[PDB]
């Protein structure tokens, strides 16, 4: 009787930390430095002609 | 009328003014600058 949940325990546990690498999921985006001159461009100019975005 | 009337006459001629817009009129980006302040200082005179 104690050894079948001791079994099922010692199965289930095993499975457990197979489950767990699922969890953490986070996006990974990088960033780097515009071109000189596409930089320079891009302060110079005075209208931005789409108002704004978020991504 | 009015306003709207002009705003929905587009024509061919407009394909090279306002067809894929590039800039508006209507909101202004102002640039930040860097922090400085201005005086006016008397300076020494040499000499008579």
């Amino acid at each position: 009787f104690t050894s079948f949940v001791l079994m099922l325990l010692f199965t289930g546990i095993i499975l457990i930390a197979t489950n767990e690498l699922t969890y953490n999921r986070p996006r990974e985006i990088q960033y780097r430095y515009l071109p000189r001159d596409l930089d320079s461009f891009i302060r110079t100019q005075e209208m931005p002609s789409a108002i704004f975005s978020s991504m | 009328a009015g306003g709207l009337s002009q705003l929905v006459a587009y024509g061919a001629q407009d394909v090279y003014l306002t067809g894929n817009p590039q800039i508006t009129f209507f909101k202004t980006v102002y640039r930040r600058y860097t922090n400085f302040a201005i005086e006016s200082i008397q300076q020494t005179i040499n000499g008579s």
